[PDB]
Parts: structure tokens; sequence; C-alpha cells
RNA sequence: ACCAAAGCUAGCUCAACAUACUAAACAAAUACAAAAAUACACCAAAAUAAAAUAAAACAUUCACCUAACAUUAAAGUAUAGGAGAUAGAAAUUUUUAUCCUGACGCUAUAGAGAUAGUACCGUAAGGGAAAGAUGAAAGAAUAAAAUAAAAGUAAAAAAAAGCAAA
């Protein structure tokens, strides 16, 4: 819906730049269909700031999910992925809450991707990666 | 000729404010008041203008006679010049003679 | 004895160099004359050093270490001054009873302004003095006109300052009618 | 002392004494090469040669051999947004020369700490690493990398 | 005959006014994640098994 | 069209124009045309020994300030002349004619530093 | 240092002598005057550090500590309450650190809260019998303390250590004064044992 | 609202300060 | 689509009152070539206002025109005047306090010249400008928001023939 006000109650200051930034001139259609394995709590951590006496509870919830994501380009032409495929995801989702704070919101802090994580589905468009830009007197050198 | 693009703040004048509600109250002070004070007395204004009237020349001439010695230099000088001008104009210029 | 223009070498490259509060007047009223006389030099040396560091900071395009010291020191010296002056001005009020340490007179100059004319020390008395004799303290008659103008001009300014303030009150009263 | 009245001197008067001196002084690094004999100060406009020599010797115990002075004119040329001229204030410069063969040298007041410079290079490397972390993936082609799928 | 342009915009990071801040920046959150749980490498094959 | 606004200074005129920057004259022109300095007109700095004494350019922060009472001619009269005057009136030895024992000075022209015409700079 | 501001000036929460300010309003800026409800300094019931309730905005019915007041524009700052988000670190490839920042409040949108029941209240200045001036609640009929707050220096007097050039409390509070009728010059010259004979010849003043 | 008190002509004898220079010289006369 | 366009403030105007009327600020320096602590002197002063203009010219004359006495009348009367233009009284009369102060005044080509007697122009006396617009916050500039309307241009060169239209 691109509603940022509610998005500032839910997600944290570190997350918001990330999930909003790139996507603001595009259209997103995201749907939740199934949760295959019920959400698991992996771990909990606290950071004790001796300066502020401030504690931030950080809860990592591992979750396995079925989601439909379609990103459209600002001209309305499809960019990322289909709207009909209920694709299976595995995400390790970090949450955070300020404690000493009387208003005590539970928020979505970060998203951790594992080193072995399955390569994300391929892009639609073709992409080109240029070789190093050379000045006149600089000769090219090829690694093997 | 560009005209202002935004509606001004609509100004609300209540006509029942004190000054507007009490307007013209003592104007009949002479008649109903067993004549003692003439309505002139009600007039708040410049000293030379209270309960009196006249064309710009007469006005100026009168201002000078009454307050002319309490005036600032620049203003007295200006007044004299205005008087001289008005004199010359009224007396020697016009269509009708 | 040239190093008193610089901080202890232990301080040189450091960002924050901390320091005490400047002297209040009150703490100084308690000290004797001799000790104030000394404290003046202790404060002097330090003010000099601080100014040196200041300019040298500008030279190196770097921010000055804990700039605030320079303020504090100044105040102290300044404060010290205020104290010593008191004890003189009190004292002479006792002895002579003149409120001003410099002889002076209320005079009216060429331009008709009423001026306070400070006196000057001369080896010869005033009627024998060429240069002083050719000043005029008095106004000629024409000046009287200008004087009037001055007044009127002044009066105007005050007059329309007043009217301004008055106006500002009305505006606010219709903007914030919490009365 | 400055800004103050001095008592008129006539013949056979008491020695004039200043108990709390008004002046102040900057020791400044020279803009041009100078012999090691020579120290250079910026002084107040009203301080004479003799004044400064006495000042140095009495307050600071420095053996002054010789003192010269000049007055530096500050530029009046720079303009305000109003096109009014700004004046960088004029000042007096004092070259002094030390007596006993004493050599001076202007001390370096800002030696850099190598641990703070190494921490600066490491924080610059960490910042460059964060800006390389945030930098878009060439092969994604501009698809936002937040979504798992 | 003498008038010039204005408005050349610039961003200057300078530590001195950044320190002189009278109301230090209040954070709702911390940017990093302290300890990152590193999951089993066979976590795909243990997911099809419930218990 | 010259320069009206900029202040008049020795840097501006001809050779013949020499106007000091406001330092005070230390002497006079003598016989040979050479200049003579009078040792009396040159300010003599009076500097105390600082070494053996304890005071510093700054003060401890937890050290208290105080209620601010500007010294008045009156308070100074009470701390000095009032004890002595009361002591010698209670003893009946008070002499309204000569107050000089209490520190009052009838006239300023005798002493080195005079208060009213103000003989000393600082 | 005292920086003199032009007669017509706007207050942007940025310290008037700072680069944020010189960049916001350069040498020649004269903007439209913002009408400000006049408040005598003796009618001003809001200081820094006291817990207050917000009557307006998206965050309302909440309570927070007052960090900074701006008196010229009649403003309070409740830390991390009235809020809008802003990026701080910036370079061409990197937009860093989105930070919640505080938008100031008029004093009409914030009421002072009395400690006991944590309700908002109408504060009124009262003089008690001890010669003391305290804030008294209209609704609850109690007195409200004043918010003792740290200071701009970040230096707490209780924890402090004297450096080389600091004078100790002892030597500073010590009274050396002997209130006698000589001047500084006579005192010092007598103490240093400087002996002067000659006196000044007559000088004429005019 | 309620109106101001009506303007009335005081019937008491009225004597101007003979010593006030701002007073008109017609109100200082025998005739007055 | 450019160039542009829109704000409502800064302040002002005219009166009232009012105490009384050369503001503010003075540490030093200021009447040497003002802002330069210090040497036998001099110092100071007044003389009718004139003319442009009206008289259809101009010659006597020509209100007001840097001198306190106001107001209602007497009265534009008595008088004075190349008896022309015009000028013009008096005797004698009248005048009740103090509070209710403000605005059918201006809103940036207006209202003060005024953001300033500054810039700039004159050797000097002197003359004398123009200029402002975001928002609660810019300690909200990958920035967010409502005109896109003057002439001038661009988007888009022209095609026999003629006051350009009907
Ligand atoms: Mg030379
Ligand atoms: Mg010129
Ligand atoms: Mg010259
Ligand atoms: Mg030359
Ligand atoms: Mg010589
Ligand atoms: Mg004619
Ligand atoms: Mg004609
Ligand atoms: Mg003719
Ligand atoms: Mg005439
Ligand atoms: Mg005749
Ligand atoms: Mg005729
Ligand atoms: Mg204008
Ligand atoms: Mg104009
Ligand atoms: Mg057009
Ligand atoms: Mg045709």
């Amino acid at each position: 819906n691109s509603d940022h006000d509610r998005l500032h109650t839910l997600v944290t200051e570190n997350c918001f730049p990330d999930m909003v930034w790139d996507i603001r001139y595009k259209t997103v259609r995201w749907s939740f269909v199934e949760s295959l394995e019920p959400p698991q709590v992996v771990q909990v951590r606290c950071s004790s700031l001796m300066n502020q006496g401030n504690i931030y509870g950080q809860v990592t919830v591992r979750m396995h999910t079925r989601q439909t994501l379609a990103i459209y380009d600002r001209f309305g032409r499809l960019m990322y992925g289909q709207e009909d495929v209920p694709r299976d995801v595995l995400e390790y989702v970090v949450f955070e809450k300020h404690l000493v704070d009387p208003y005590g919101s539970w928020r979505m802090h970060g998203k951790i991707i594992p080193p072995w994580a399955p390569p994300k589905q391929p892009i639609l468009k073709t992409v080109m990666i240029p070789g190093p830009q050379l000045k006149p007197w600089e000769e090219f050198e090829e690694p093997q | 000729f560009h005209v202002r693009v935004t509606l001004p703040p609509r100004k609300v004048v209540d006509r029942w404010n004190e000054k507007r509600a009490m307007f013209g109250v003592y104007d009949n002070i002479g008649i109903l008041g067993n004549f003692e004070k003439h309505p002139k007395e009600l007039i708040k204004g410049p000293i030379w203008l209270r309960g009196w009237k006249g064309n710009e020349l007469q006005r100026c001439i009168r201002k000078k006679r009454m307050v002319g010695n309490r005036m600032f230099i620049d203003d007295l000088h200006n007044l004299n010049k205005r008087i001289s001008y008005l004199y010359k104009h009224f007396n020697r210029h016009g269509k009708y003679r | 004895g040239l190093e008193e223009f610089f901080d202890d070498p232990k301080n040189w490259g450091e960002e924050k160099v901390k320091s005490g509060a400047s002297w209040t007047c009150q703490q100084l009223r308690n000290k004797s004359n001799e000790d104030l006389h000394k404290l003046w030099y202790v404060l002097l040396k330090e003010r000099n050093m601080l100014l040196t560091l200041e300019q040298e900071a500008k030279r190196q395009r770097l921010p000055m270490p804990s700039p605030e010291r320079l303020e504090k020191v100044v105040d102290s010296m300044d404060a010290l001054d205020k104290v010593v002056q008191e004890r003189e001005d009190a004292l002479r009020l006792l002895q002579t009873g003149q409120e001003k340490a410099r002889p002076g007179a209320w005079r009216r100059d060429i331009f008709g302004r009423i001026i306070w004319h400070k006196f000057k020390q001369w080896p010869i008395p005033w009627y024998l003095n060429k240069k002083y004799n050719r000043k005029r303290f008095f106004a000629m008659p024409y000046v009287e006109r200008f004087v009037r103008m001055r007044i009127e001009k002044q009066a105007r300014i005050k007059a329309r300052k007043r009217s301004l303030e008055r106006k500002k009150e009305k505006f606010l009263q219709e903007k914030f009618p919490h009365l | 002392a400055r800004n103050v009245l001095y008592p008129l001197y006539q013949l056979g008067n008491p020695q004039l004494r200043v108990f709390r001196t008004n002046f102040f002084i900057q020791l400044v690094r020279p803009g041009t090469a100078q012999p090691e004999d020579t120290v250079q100060f910026r002084i107040p406009m009203e301080m004479t040669r003799v004044d400064l020599r006495n000042y140095l010797e009495r307050i600071y115990n420095v053996p002054v051999a010789a003192v010269r002075t000049r007055v530096q004119y500050g530029s009046n040329r720079r303009r305000d947004h109003r096109n009014i001229r700004i004046k960088k204030p004029d000042y007096k410069v004092a070259y002094v020369q030390l007596a006993l063969g004493q050599t001076f040298t202007f001390p370096d007041l800002f030696p850099e700490r190598k641990g703070a410079s190494v921490d600066v290079d490491v924080r610059d490397q960490v910042l460059e690493d964060q800006r390389q972390k945030h930098s878009p993936d060439p092969r994604r082609g501009g698809v936002p990398g937040w979504f798992g799928l | 005959s003498e008038k010039e342009f204005v408005e050349h915009a610039r961003k200057a990071g300078l530590v001195i006014p950044h320190e002189r801040l009278e109301r230090p920046i209040h954070l709702a959150c911390t940017a990093g994640i302290f300890d990152a749980y590193v999951p089993p490498e066979g976590d795909a094959r243990i997911s099809s098994l419930s218990k | 069209g010259a320069d009206r606004m900029s202040k008049w200074t020795s840097k501006r005129g001809p050779r013949t124009f020499c106007k000091g920057r406001g330092a005070k004259g230390t002497g006079f022109h003598g016989r040979d045309g050479k200049f003579v300095q009078i040792k009396e007109m040159i300010p003599e700095l009076v500097v105390p020994e600082l070494a053996g004494f304890k005071l510093k350019p700054y003060v401890n922060y937890r050290a208290p300030e105080g209620t601010d009472t500007p010294l008045t001619a009156k308070q100074l009269f009470l701390e000095t002349a009032a004890p002595a005057i009361e002591k010698d009136f209670k003893a009946g030895t008070f002499d309204p004619e000569h107050l000089e024992k209490y520190g009052f000075e009838p006239t300023q022209e005798g002493k080195l530093f005079q208060l009213y015409p103000k003989n000393f700079p600082r | 240092s005292k920086v003199t501001l032009p007669p017509n000036y706007r207050y942007g929460m940025s310290r008037p002598g700072s680069l944020s300010d010189k960049r916001k309003n350069p040498p020649g800026t004269r903007r439209r005057r913002v009408p400000v409800e006049p408040i005598s300094d003796e009618d001003w019931h809001l200081f820094c550090g006291d817990k207050v309730e917000i009557l307006e905005g998206k965050d309302a019915g909440k309570q927070g500590k007052v960090v900074q007041v701006i008196r010229q524009r009649n403003w309070v700052v409740v830390e991390g309450l009235n809020t809008h988000y802003r990026y701080v670190g910036k370079t061409v490839d990197y937009r860093g650190t989105m930070i919640p920042s505080e938008a100031p409040l008029l004093h009409n949108q914030v009421k002072l809260v009395d400690p006991t029941d944590r309700k908002p209240t109408d504060v009124e200045w009262r003089f008690t019998e001890a010669g003391e001036r305290v804030r008294v609640s209209t609704r609850s009929g109690r007195i409200i303390p004043k918010p003792e707050f740290p200071r701009a220096d970040g230096i707490v007097p209780e924890t402090w250590i004297d450096g080389p050039k600091d004078t100790s409390v002892e030597d500073a509070l010590e009274k050396t004064y002997v209130p006698r009728l000589k001047t500084l010059e006579e005192e010092v010259m007598e103490a240093m044992g400087i002996q002067e004979t000659r006196r000044h010849k007559k000088v004429y003043w005019y | 609202y309620r109106a101001r008190p009506p303007p009335r002509r005081s019937q008491e004898p009225r004597w101007p300060d003979p010593d006030d220079p701002l007073t008109p010289r017609w109100q200082l006369s025998p005739r007055y």
C-alpha cells in the first residue's frame, strides 16, 4: 500500500531505509499464502549500554514461508517475479525492542540471510557488466 | 495583471462587538438631554477639527492659526507652502471664474 | 623563560585540555591587594599563552584545543579589574568625594550639543595656552535653529516607535485572544 | 599599560610605575626565514620598543639583546553583502633578538598521535567497506534486495 | 551593472558543531545485530521432518 | 575621488605626515637633533615574585561562588574607621578636629598617589 | 562571545551562531515575522527536565522529558516523542543512518504533569510562607518540584579532579583581606619595599 | 453590553491654575 | 516547457495624550592634516530679507512668506489701495471639568528616502538608490507541497496578393 506511517510503528530505524529505499518509484504486490513450518524462536540477546542504562532486547525468529512477490517498474511493466507463484522462502528475522522506553514497541530490526542460502530467482531483463574503463596509454591485463 | 492564487483567510467581523453595538448612542444628547451639551462634544479628533468643516484651504489656514506655533519646523514650512499654493490655485485658476 | 608562552609539552597534541572555572568577583573581594597584584600576573602569563596557541591554531588550519579557556581567563582578569577599581572608587569617595577619577566639566560645544568634556594635563595654565584657547565652548545664535531640529527629529523617532509597539499589541490580541 | 592616562612628566618627578600591566602578547611563528637569534611577537598597537623589552625581561626573564618593530596594515578591500567594506584590524609586529647566544626555535604544537591516525585509517577502511556493502549488485539490475522471494 | 548569482549548495561535515549539539541525538534503535545465529547447513533436509 | 570613509593614518599622507598610532612619548628632541629618552617617562613594570605562592589562573569547579555584594563607601567605612572611632568615642578621646589618626586625608597634594586628580595609571 | 542577530530573525532550533544557521539564514535574510504570543519571563512555567504530557499531534496522551526550550519562539522539546525521520551520514554512494528527530512544540500543546498521579495539570505560580516561589497545581492542589538538570558543560561538580592550573577550594575560599584605607599601589609598593622620595609638580587640568 | 455614563456639563465653578503657563490668557482675565 | 507568477510581513501615515524638549554610548582619543597624552597666549563680531509671481506689460503696490494668543461673532464691515490688482482691522462679543485613542490611513513601484542618508555619484556644498517572501520543524535538500495564466521564446521556419481582417 506504500503506507510509511504504520511502517514506522512496526519496523526499526535500521530496517526502514533498506526495505523502503529502492522500491519507492516502483509498484509492489506481495501476498502471504502459507506458513509451512510454524515460526521458531532461535535465540535472544541483550546489549547493555553503561552510558544510558539502556537495554535492547533482540529476538531472532527463524521462519519458513510461502509468499507471492511481484515488482513492477515505474512504467507499470513487470520487473522481478510472477504474481501466481507461491514461492517458498526461508528467512532469519531479527526483532528489537527498547526496554527502558515506557512505550516499549516490538519492532522488526533486521533480516539475516545464511551463507548457503538458495540463489534468489533470476531477473527478467538482460544485464551488462562493463570491463575496466581505460585511458589511452593504459594497456589491458587479463587474469585467468 | 496576475491575480492572487490563494483564497484569503475569510475575515469574520462580528457586528455585535462593543464598539459597533454602542454606536451613535449619545448623538441625541442635546434634545433628550435638556440642552446642555451639543453633539459636537462627542467628537474625538484633532483639536482644530472638532465640530467644524471646510475645504482644504480653509482647513490648512485654520490649523495654522490654532496649532501653528506648536508645529515642527518642517511641517510648519510645508503648511505655509501648501497654503500659498492653495491660495494661488483657488483664487487664480479654474474653469468657472 | 620563553616557554611560558606554551602549554606543558604533555598537552600539545591533545583535543580536550580540561580546566577550572573562572574567578567570580566574590572570591576576589576576599583576597588582599598584594595577592590580587600577583594573581594578575599569573592570569597574564596564561592569557598570553592562550593567545599564542590561538594564532598558532589558525596557522595550522586546525581547531584550537578547548577554546573556552580563553573566555574564562579573560573574565577572571576582567573580574579582577572590576574589584580593584571598586576599592579605589570607594576609597576616593571617602577621601575626596568625587565620583569621577578624571577632572571634567559639562560644556556646550560649537554644534550646540551638551557634551562632557574630559580634562587634559598641561604644564601651563589655561589662559596661556594657544591651542586650547582656540577651541570654542559655546554656540553661536544660528545654532539655535539646528538644536530645535534635533529635538523634533528625536521626538519623531520616539513617537513612531511608540505607535509601533502599540500596534504590535493589537495584532497579537486578535491572533491569540485567550483573554 | 594602555587605554589609560599617564601622569604628565615635569622635571624632577617620581618614576612612573605600572602595577598591573594592560598589555598582552602573542608569540607567533615567522612567515619568512629568520636567524635563530630571533623571536617574533604580535603586540598591541600602543606598545613601544622599550615597553616590550622591559615586558619580556621583567615578566618572563628573557635576555633581550635587541628589538625592532613595524606596523602591518590589514586589508580594507573585502566587501559585505551590503557592499560595505570590512577591515581586518592593523597590528604591530615585534622582532626581538636574544642576548646570551640563546637560540630559539618555534615548537611544533600539533604532533599527531599515530594510534589516532591508525584509528582514522581503520575507520576510513570500515566506512569504505560499508559503502561497498551497500552498493547495488550489478547482476540484480536494480531489483530491491530486501525481499527473500 | 554589478550583480552576481547566489545559491551554490554544499554539504560540509565538520566535527565542531556536531559536538556542540545541546540535545544529543536520541536513538530508538542500534544499527547492528550483536550476535548472528549461524544455522545448520542441512536445514533444508531437517525441515521436511517435523519432530 | 580619494577616500572619505577610511580612517586617516600615517600610512596615507606624504613624507611630512607622521602621526603615531597612540603609544606614549618617552622623551624629547635634544641639542644634536638626536632624541633623548627620559628614564622617568618610561613605564616601570612592578612585578612581584610569583614562585613561592599558591593561586592559579582557574578555580576548582565544586568550589562555591558567593552572595554578590559590591563594595560601597559605607562598608569600607565600617570595616576600618568605625571600630577605631567607636573605641575612642567610648573612651572620650574623640577629636572632631583631627581625624587623621583614623586614616582620613584632608588634602591629596602631599602624597605620591593621589586619588582625585588621579596621578597613577594602574 | 556575543553574536548580534539582525532585528528580524527566525529561530530554527539551530544555535544562532552555527554553520547550520548561517547556511539556513545567510547574512542578508529577512523573512516574514512569525507571530509569537508574548509571555513575561515570570509567567513561564516550563523548564528543562520536567515530565510533560502532549495534547496534540500524532503522539498524544504520552509523556516525556523536556530537553531544550526555545523561549524566543515559545518551544519545548520532548526527546523521542514528537517525531519525523531524517538521514544523517551522507556521501555520493551512501545514504547513512536514518535517525528519528524531534519537531518542537508550542506551549499550548504541552501541559506540565505533577509527579504523584501522573496526570496533566494547570500550573500556577505561588509564593509560600518561606519566601519561596513554587509551581502549584490548579486541579490536584499540590506543589510541583523544579527539574534539576545537568549543564551545557557536561561537567558534574561532585565528580571532579583538580589539574595543575586549578586552585583548590581551600585556597580559593580563604580570606586574606584586611580592609584598610591604602590603594593597591601604596599597598604593593610598601610590601615590595620600593622607596620613592620625589613628588609631582603642579599640573593644570582643563 | 451596557452604555457608558452620559457626558454631563459640570455646573460647579471652574478655576484654571493662574500659575500654569499652558493655561490660556483669556481664562485668566477679570472678565472670566 | 523556460523566462516567469502568487503571498503578508517589515515597517510607515495621520492625529490624541503626555511630561516638558538636543536619544543612545563614553575606557582612551578627538577642533596638528578631528580622533596624534605634554609649552607663554590673544580672542572674537553685528546691517531691513529679496525675487520669481499677481496687476493679463511694468515702474507705486502684490495676502501666506520661519516674529506665540486661540475660539464664536462683529466682517470681508470701518478703512487702505497706479482708489487698480488687491489688501483689511478694532471697540464689543462667545468658549465647562477629567477618563472613554484611535483609523470608511498604506501594505514592498504603496507607506518614510530608508533594509540607509548606507552603497554609489560629485573636488566640494550637495545628490542619493535598489532590494523581502518554503514550512510546526530544513537539528524534515535520494526534500516535501498548491499558479504553470503578461510580454519574450520553445514545442512548430516559409509557399503568388498586399493596414492582414471581414
Ligand atoms: Mg620603523
Ligand atoms: Mg567621493
Ligand atoms: Mg605618510
Ligand atoms: Mg609615499
Ligand atoms: Mg635613539
Ligand atoms: Mg506681471
Ligand atoms: Mg497669465
Ligand atoms: Mg513679462
Ligand atoms: Mg514678497
Ligand atoms: Mg490716496
Ligand atoms: Mg490697473
Ligand atoms: Mg519603498
Ligand atoms: Mg524609495
Ligand atoms: Mg506567454
Ligand atoms: Mg487576400
